[PDB]
């Protein structure tokens, strides 16, 4: 959309992945936190289909490892469920 | 013309503290919609905490009113607690005097809060819910002392209706709410229930008969209601470590009407979440019962919102615009602030949202 | 304390504008090369063992990338202090 | 320099300023006033002639207060009358000046009675009901002037437009459709609603950008009106008068001081008459009241727009941006005509400036026949339609360049002015990577991607300045007769005296462009004063390079070492006398510092075009055979 | 001087058809400087109604609608699509199926309806006297049946 | 600060038969006419408009 709505930084709304806890199910606690922080979402596959198109995109956040299933090149290939592979942002202090 | 003249003020206290001071001055050349007048009334709210153990506070209320040529009194002093987050007790006491004719009571009551659904989507999907659907339940058990001569005949009355009729249930409620409030009730949002009557006894006391009725009744909301959809804010028993005040008093006339507010008590800034807090979403009642008087007028409108902030907290997102800041003020005059503010004084509930961190 | 704030290394520019707030006796705030700075190759950091949450690095206001972010104390992550509120448009025309 | 910033001032404040400089105004023209006296009523040879007074003279001698004649009477009255007015105008201020006083401080009660004074009513709220009650106060101000005109400097009104009567007339129609037009708009407020909610920054931005024009138009209507018929008594009578200045060639002295020195005159070191009408005097004045007006104009122009990127950009950071119904507003909120429109206004000034500059050198090549080429091969028949040729008198070559040079240099200005309003937060650019501006004062963000340099809208506003140069230069050419047709002009190599005969000038320019600079300064270095406001203004401009290179750092570096050498050489060549250490400005207060020698330089010289004399003959130069 | 200003700047087009024809083009713009009476701002919405004829010898048509809307920083969607027909001149049959998201929250439903709509009264006179009644009293039965697959928590 | 409005549509019923040969534009609806006369009152306002 408009560069003057949400944030003129991104093309569109972004997400980050803050949970990981285990709940006998792995990982249940995928909490998808926009950018402004005001909600805690899911996997949700409304939101998988939104992601899918064009308008959603997550982030990893270096600070779950198999559970989400990190394929195999560049030590990171992060895929959700088969479809769309959620980009990582690194934070390396050292 | 009728120039309605205007005056705010808020201020707010620094850290995680939620109280504030508020102050209000107000004037219109309006004839109010009193089919009485003159009309004066002061009003004194003061509460401190009982003690925070229990979660008991005290609670005290006076008004006076001079109506016509007619002095009216409400004494009214209480103490409330929480017993569960939606349910809440109270003892309290008082007194109403009218012209020469007065009567004490004391009552006991206890109020029930339920909301119509709980689903946690509309949790998360919403930042800044607004309406909430719900119920609540009144009990009610009041003692009054029976020493005038009309105090037993409106008993004695009163039990010969509940008696005889079998629609006082229902017909109590047009009694209940006298005159312009009655239509309110539909429009304000508001369903009450029929009453139902426990049973009316007396009792002989320290100087006479005392007549005891205890009843129970239900009101519903759409969501518009604050008192249903608002249950926690309402009464903050937390911040309250240290006695809070309101204190107002409007006097009415022939030619426009006149108004003086002072208040400090907690609750007026809440948390927004990621950092920002905000003045609490205004209340709708006051908003919308208020609209039923403010359209018999067109008016002209000045005032100004002044609003002070602690050490290192800044406004982002005011909307409409502020137009000064005198380094820890802010100020709201003319403009889009006059245009909300004839909005809001016709029954208007747009939003003028403020938000601020550090 | 709580809050920290977490320079993003892929999304900075080496601007500076970070660094420029916080205080002299908190060296928090440098700078990582590995290569020719014309490219984007001058990324800058946050040493985490000195920085005392002064919030001067993310209430400033300063960072055009979004690459200071200033997570939320229990999860949660911003990426500026305030975002408008996304809207959608159109184009009109008075006939 | 942010002291008065608009953000911390409330609406007195502005009130009382105003009031003040209002009070201020009237002492310095008091001040001229009393500067443009010769005898000084009780009898004091009073003082010469000075450019301050010279470019109001006409004014006053069209109001009957001073007068173009040497006698005994006179000066004696003209000098009374000139004292009195200085001192209303002394008195008027300090009244005004006391006003500022009352209303900077939110003190509005009467000394007289215990009186207060509320600000609200007394009336109007926002600025909407505000502009209708002050065109009913400039009604009074119109009223007011008649009335002084035709009770004091007689002048009775009348409607003959071609004496000073009519002006009387005038005033008084203009009286009634201001305060016909002012109760209107008492009743019925006019509706641009965004001016009224940040209105001291908004508001204020558009009338400063209004203004501007206005002072543009005035301009040029003062250099069309003072060369009629009707201003003739007023302006070339200048001509057939005879000035003594500061700063003129003075009566020399030898080493014998004896001493044969000059004339005969009695006064050593006395000041030499200059004739006014050898000296274009008439034109002199014209041109330095007109380019006054002209170059404020544009300055106006230009900071008008500039302020309105600072609230332009402060509504897209808090949110309100997207919020607004002003249609000023919608039809640039879209990227898609942003682009269309930059690139629209982008290309014409491609395809102007390219066609005037391409008919400059052909012009010039010809002259100089290099590449084996003639005067007639030159575009000497490109005169203006016949239709335009109203506008000029003696149409020729040199109007057509003219004429498009200034549309050339103001679309060149509007570029940057349009940067400004558009791209203030985001550009196609910095959103097409993922980038903010966040400041409109940010210096640059880094080497990356090459270089980020002068992109914020403070920056664009130094270019507009800087481009703007050239479109106020060439006023300053054309207007004193240069020949802006082509770059050498008089010039004895080949062809330059022939374009007189080949063209039917008809009358005679200065010289070229180039030759603007030989000619022309042989009366600067006459005068020791215009000689040193050449040495001075050369030396400002310069030292803008000190701080418009990229060298901040350079000199961040030096200022290191230096505090470190007055920090040893205070060690052993004297005892401890040093603690200072070097300051050196930041990017953004070297831009600022150096946009101003920049253009301060530049234009301290300008005057020296106009103030030296006009040197525009009428003879048709014969050919060079 | 007088009150408020807040001018209301509206432009409306009706185009008609000639002949026996009913059908006609209508088109709106409008705008006000006035704060809406919404508790939650800003509020934005878009609304497309559709409908073709599925069959004329039943009479079924097939109508569709679909709302976005962005209230404070949600986005909210309703899809409905529909088969509807009248069964007689006073019942009306519908069968349909549409979807509700909220945030990232979403679900689907699909409904099988019927609606049944009387006068409290016909008397003629009321047709013959009056050539443009406008009030007229009745009331309407809906009855609904309505599915929903239940797959989030 | 103000609110803003854009409708098309194309569609049957917009004009109805009303006896004697003449034709009129459809009564209009009541509903959104009260309805909106609920919000409507909360500012006096200036009018101007078209209708083609
Ligand atoms: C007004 C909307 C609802 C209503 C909502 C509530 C709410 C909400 C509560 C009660 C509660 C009570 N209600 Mg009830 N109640 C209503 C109508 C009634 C009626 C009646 C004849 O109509 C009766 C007899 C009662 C009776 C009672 C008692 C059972 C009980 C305690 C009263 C109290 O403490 O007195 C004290 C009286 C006052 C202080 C008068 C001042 C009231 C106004 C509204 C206070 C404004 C607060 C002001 C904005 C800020 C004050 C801050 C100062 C720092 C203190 N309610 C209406 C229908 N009722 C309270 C309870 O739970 O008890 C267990 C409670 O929290
Ligand atoms: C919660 C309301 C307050 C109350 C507030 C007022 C006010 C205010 C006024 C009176 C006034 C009067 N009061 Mg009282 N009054 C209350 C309790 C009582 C009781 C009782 C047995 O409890 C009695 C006999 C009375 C008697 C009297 C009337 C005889 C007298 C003038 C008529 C009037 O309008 O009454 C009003 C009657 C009532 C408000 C309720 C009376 C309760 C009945 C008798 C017993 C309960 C019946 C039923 C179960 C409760 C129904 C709920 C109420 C309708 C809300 N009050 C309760 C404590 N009373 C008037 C006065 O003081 O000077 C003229 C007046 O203006
Ligand atoms: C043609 C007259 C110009 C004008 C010429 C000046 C000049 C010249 C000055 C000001 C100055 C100021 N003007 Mg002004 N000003 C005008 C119209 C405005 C408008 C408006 C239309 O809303 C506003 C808000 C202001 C506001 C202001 C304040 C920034 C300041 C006065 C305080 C002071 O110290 O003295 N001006 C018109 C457009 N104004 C003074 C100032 O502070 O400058 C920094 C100053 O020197
Ligand atoms: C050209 C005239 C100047 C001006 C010059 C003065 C001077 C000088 C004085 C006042 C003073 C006053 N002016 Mg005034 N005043 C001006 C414009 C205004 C405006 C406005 C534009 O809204 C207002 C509200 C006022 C209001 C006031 C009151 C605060 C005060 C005494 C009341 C009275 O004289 O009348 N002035 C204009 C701009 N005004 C007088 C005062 O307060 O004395 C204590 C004072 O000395
Ligand atoms: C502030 C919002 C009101 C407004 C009401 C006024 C009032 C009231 C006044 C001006 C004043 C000025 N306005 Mg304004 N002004 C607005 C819209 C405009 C617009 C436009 C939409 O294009 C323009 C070009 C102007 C331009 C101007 C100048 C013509 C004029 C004096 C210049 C100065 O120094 O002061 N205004 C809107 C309508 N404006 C002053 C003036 O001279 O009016 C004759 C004045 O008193
Ligand atoms: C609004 C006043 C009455 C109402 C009046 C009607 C009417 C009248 C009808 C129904 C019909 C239906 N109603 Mg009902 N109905 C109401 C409240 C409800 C509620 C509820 C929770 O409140 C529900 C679940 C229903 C359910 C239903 C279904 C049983 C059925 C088909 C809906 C449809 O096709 O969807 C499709 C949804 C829409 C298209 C949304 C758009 C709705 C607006 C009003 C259309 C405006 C038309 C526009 C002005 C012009 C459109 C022209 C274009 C060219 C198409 N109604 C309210 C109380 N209801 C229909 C039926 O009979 O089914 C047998 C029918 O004709
Ligand atoms: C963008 C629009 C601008 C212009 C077009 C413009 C033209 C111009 N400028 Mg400029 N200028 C700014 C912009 C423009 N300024 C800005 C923004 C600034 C910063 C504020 C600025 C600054 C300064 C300073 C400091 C000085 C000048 C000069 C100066 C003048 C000399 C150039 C000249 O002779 O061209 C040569 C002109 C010819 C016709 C060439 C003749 C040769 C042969 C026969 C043949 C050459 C072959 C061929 C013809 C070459 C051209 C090819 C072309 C046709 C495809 C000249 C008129 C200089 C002087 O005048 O010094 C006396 C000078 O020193 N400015
Ligand atoms: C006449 C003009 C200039 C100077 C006078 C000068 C002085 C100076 N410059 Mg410079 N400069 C340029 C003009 C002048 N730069 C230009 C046009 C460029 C762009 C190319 C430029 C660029 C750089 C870079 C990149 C660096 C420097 C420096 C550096 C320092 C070196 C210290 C030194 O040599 O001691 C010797 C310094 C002196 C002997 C200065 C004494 C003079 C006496 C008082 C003459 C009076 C000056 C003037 C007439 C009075 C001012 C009145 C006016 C305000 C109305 C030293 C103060 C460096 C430092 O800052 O530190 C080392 C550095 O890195 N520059
Ligand atoms: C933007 C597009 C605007 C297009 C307008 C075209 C500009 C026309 C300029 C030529 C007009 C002209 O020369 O007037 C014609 C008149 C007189 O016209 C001729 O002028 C000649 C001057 O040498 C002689 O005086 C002749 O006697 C006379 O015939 O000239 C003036 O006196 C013009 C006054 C100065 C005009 C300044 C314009 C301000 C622009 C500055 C902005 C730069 C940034
Ligand atoms: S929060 Fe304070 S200590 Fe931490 S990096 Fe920012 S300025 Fe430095
Ligand atoms: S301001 Fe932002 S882009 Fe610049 S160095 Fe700091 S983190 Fe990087
Ligand atoms: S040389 Fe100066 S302007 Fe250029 S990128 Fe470096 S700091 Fe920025
Ligand atoms: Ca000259």
């Amino acid at each position: 959309s408009g560069p003057w709505s949400g944030n003129a930084v991104h093309k569109a709304e972004k997400y980050f992945i803050t949970s990981a806890k285990r709940d006998r199910d792995g990982k249940l606690q995928i909490e998808l936190v926009p950018a402004s922080g005001r909600r805690k979402l899911s996997p949700t596959p409304e939101m998988i289909r939104r992601l899918i198109d064009g308008e959603i995109e997550i982030y990893i956040l270096t600070t779950a490892i198999d559970m989400n299933k990190e394929i195999i090149d560049m030590e990171n290939r992060y895929v959700i469920d088969f479809d769309k592979r959620g980009v990582k942002w690194t934070m390396r202090e050292i | 013309v009728t120039t309605a003249h205007s005056d705010y003020e808020i201020v707010l206290e620094g850290g995680s503290s939620s109280w504030g001071k508020v102050k209000a001055r107000a004037k219109v050349n309006a004839p109010p919609a009193s089919p009485l007048l003159p009309a004066d009334c002061d009003v004194k709210l003061n509460v401190k905490p009982l003690d925070p153990a229990k979660g008991f506070v005290r609670i005290s209320a006076v008004f006076e009113s001079i109506v016509d040529s007619t002095k009216n009194k409400l004494t009214i002093e209480a103490d409330i607690a929480n017993e569960t987050k939606e349910r809440r007790i109270s003892v309290g006491e008082g007194m109403v005097s009218v012209g020469d004719f007065s009567h004490t009571f004391s009552f006991e009551g206890s109020v029930v809060n339920l909301f119509y659904y709980r689903s946690d989507a509309v949790r998360r999907n919403v930042p800044n819910p607004i309406y909430m659907q719900g119920r609540q339940f009144h009990d009610i058990l009041m003692k009054v002392p029976l020493d005038n001569n009309d105090l037993i005949d409106t008993w004695e009355g009163t039990v010969k209706a509940i008696g005889s009729t079998g629609a006082f249930n229902d017909w109590i409620r047009d009694f209940w709410f006298i005159g312009p409030a009655f239509t309110a009730l539909n429009e304000g949002g508001q369903r009450i229930s029929r009453i139902e009557v426990n049973g009316l006894n007396t009792e002989s006391g320290p100087k006479g008969p005392v007549g005891v009725s205890r009843w129970r009744f239900s009101h519903g909301g759409s969501g518009m209601v604050d008192s249903i959809s608002r249950w926690a804010e309402l009464f903050p028993s937390d911040k309250l470590n240290r006695p809070a005040q309101v204190e107002a008093g409007f006097r009415s006339d022939s030619q426009g009407i006149e108004v003086k507010v002072d208040g400090e008590f907690p609750g007026v800034s809440v948390d927004a979440g990621g950092g920002l807090r905000r003045i609490l979403n205004h209340p709708l009642i006051p908003l919308v019962h208020h609209g039923m008087v403010g359209k018999f007028n067109n008016f002209n409108v000045d005032a100004q919102l002044k609003v002070v902030l602690p050490k290192g907290y800044k406004i982002r997102y005011a909307a409409p615009q502020y137009r000064s800041q005198n380094l820890e003020e802010y100020r709201w005059s003319g403009g889009a602030y006059a245009r909300w503010v004839e909005h809001v004084c016709k029954g208007g509930v747009g939003q003028f949202e403020i938000l601020y961190a550090q | 304390a709580k809050k920290h704030y977490f320079i993003i290394e892929n999304l900075c520019v080496g601007c500076g504008l970070c660094l420029d707030k916080c205080p002299p006796k908190v060296n928090a705030i440098g700078y990582k090369f590995y290569g020719d700075v014309q490219e984007g190759g001058f990324r800058c950091y946050i040493d985490q063992a000195a920085c005392i949450s002064c919030s001067a690095c993310f209430s400033g206001d300063e960072c055009p990338s979004g690459a200071l972010i200033e997570v939320l104390p229990d999860g949660e992550v911003l990426d500026f202090s305030y975002t408008p509120p996304e809207r959608l448009d159109f184009d009109l025309r008075f006939l | 320099y942010q002291i008065f910033d608009t953000e911390k001032l409330d609406d007195e404040q502005v009130v009382g300023g105003h009031l003040a400089l209002l009070g201020v105004l009237g002492f310095i023209m008091g001040i001229y006033y009393i500067s443009g006296i010769q005898v000084f009523p009780w009898g004091a040879p009073g003082f010469h002639d000075n450019w301050f007074y010279l470019t109001i003279k006409p004014r006053m001698v069209s109001l009957g207060i001073d007068t173009y004649s040497t006698k005994t009477a006179d000066l004696e009255a003209a000098g009374a009358r000139l004292l009195g007015w200085a001192a209303f105008h002394f008195l008027v201020g300090s009244v005004l000046i006391f006003g500022g006083w009352r209303h900077w401080t939110h003190n509005l009660t009467n000394p007289f009675t215990g009186r207060c004074g509320n600000f609200r009513d007394f009336s109007a709220k926002s600025y909407k009901e505000a502009l209708g009650p002050h065109a009913v106060y400039m009604s009074l101000l119109f009223l007011g002037w008649g009335i002084v005109m035709w009770a004091i400097l007689g002048f009775a009104p009348i409607p003959d437009f071609q004496t000073i009567n009519s002006e009387t007339f005038m005033s008084f129609v203009f009286a009634v459709i201001f305060f016909a037009l002012g109760i209107y708009w008492w009743n019925n407020p006019p509706n641009a609603a965004i001016h009224l909610n940040d209105d001291m920054k908004a508001a204020f931005s558009v009338h400063l950008t209004a203004i501007g024009y206005i002072n543009i138009a005035l301009g040029c209507i003062a250099f069309v009106a003072f060369q009629q018929p009707s201003f003739a008594p007023y302006y070339k009578e200048l001509d057939k008068l005879v000035f003594y200045l500061y700063g003129e060639p003075f009566n020399r002295v030898s080493f014998n001081f004896s001493g044969a020195k000059e004339f005969a005159d009695f006064p050593a070191y006395a000041i030499l008459p200059k004739s006014g009408e050898a000296f274009g005097m008439a034109r002199v004045v014209t041109n330095l009241i007109v380019f006054n007006h002209i170059i404020c104009g544009v300055l106006y122009v230009f900071a008008g727009v500039y302020h309105g990127g600072q609230y332009l950009l402060k509504i897209q950071l808090n949110g309100m941006y997207n919020q607004i119904k002003s249609i000023w507003i919608t039809k640039g909120r879209d990227q898609e005509v942003q682009v269309k429109i930059l690139g629209t206004v982008m290309a014409l000034c491609f395809a102007t400036m390219l066609s005037v500059y391409a008919v400059i050198v052909w012009n010039t090549i010809c002259e100089l026949n290099i590449f084996g080429t003639n005067i007639t091969m030159s575009f000497y028949w490109l005169k203006p339609l016949p239709i335009f040729q109203w506008m000029f008198a003696d149409p020729s070559i040199n109007d057509w360049v003219m004429a498009h040079v200034i549309t050339a240099g103001s679309l060149f200005s509007l570029i940057a002015l349009v940067r400004i309003a558009f791209f203030a937060h985001t550009s196609p650019l910095w959103d097409d990577l993922g980038l903010k501006k966040n400041s409109y004062s940010f210096p640059c963000l880094g080497p990356v991607y090459g270089g980020t340099c002068g992109v914020s809208i403070q920056d664009q506003l130094w270019f507009a300045m800087l481009w703007g140069i050239k479109g106020l230069s060439a006023v300053c050419w054309y207007i004193d007769g240069a020949w802006i047709a082509s770059m050498m002009y008089g010039v004895p190599a080949a062809d330059a005296k022939a374009w007189d005969s080949i063209a039917h000038l008809h009358h005679h320019y200065t010289s070229g462009i180039f030759y603007y600079f030989w000619t022309e300064t042989v009366t600067i270095f006459s005068s020791s004063h215009l000689s040193t406001i050449l040495m001075i203004g050369h030396l400002v401009w310069f030292i803008s390079f000190a701080v418009w290179f990229e060298d901040r750092g350079s000199r961040l570096e030096g200022a290191d070492i230096q505090t470190r050498t007055i920090r040893w050489l205070g060690k052993k060549f004297l005892n401890r006398d040093v603690n200072f250490r070097f300051p050196v400005l930041t990017i953004s207060d070297s831009k600022l510092a150096g946009t101003f020698l920049y253009f301060g330089g530049t234009f301290m010289l300008v005057f020296l075009f106009l103030a030296n004399g006009f040197y525009q003959t009428n003879s048709p130069l014969p050919p060079p055979v | 001087g007088s009150n408020d200003v807040t001018t209301a700047h509206s432009d409306y087009e009706i185009v008609l058809e000639g002949g026996s024809s009913s059908w006609g083009k209508v088109k709106a713009r409008a705008k006000v400087n006035a704060p809406p009476a919404s508790p939650l701002l800003p509020a934005d919405c878009d609304v497309k109604l559709n409908v073709k004829p599925l069959d004329p010898a039943k009479g079924f048509v097939r109508i569709s609608a679909v709302f976005e809307s962005i209230v404070d920083s949600t986005k909210n969607k309703l899809t409905i699509e529909a088969d509807i027909a009248n069964e007689t001149k006073e019942r009306r049959i519908s069968v349909g199926e549409g979807m509700v998201s909220v945030g990232d929250f979403s679900h689907t439903f699909s409904f099988e309806g019927s609606v049944v709509n009387l006068f409290y009264y016909r008397s003629d006179a009321v047709r013959r006297n009056v050539p443009n009644p406008i009030y007229m009293q009745g009331r309407q039965f809906h009855d609904i049946l309505m599915k929903v697959p239940l797959d989030n928590n």
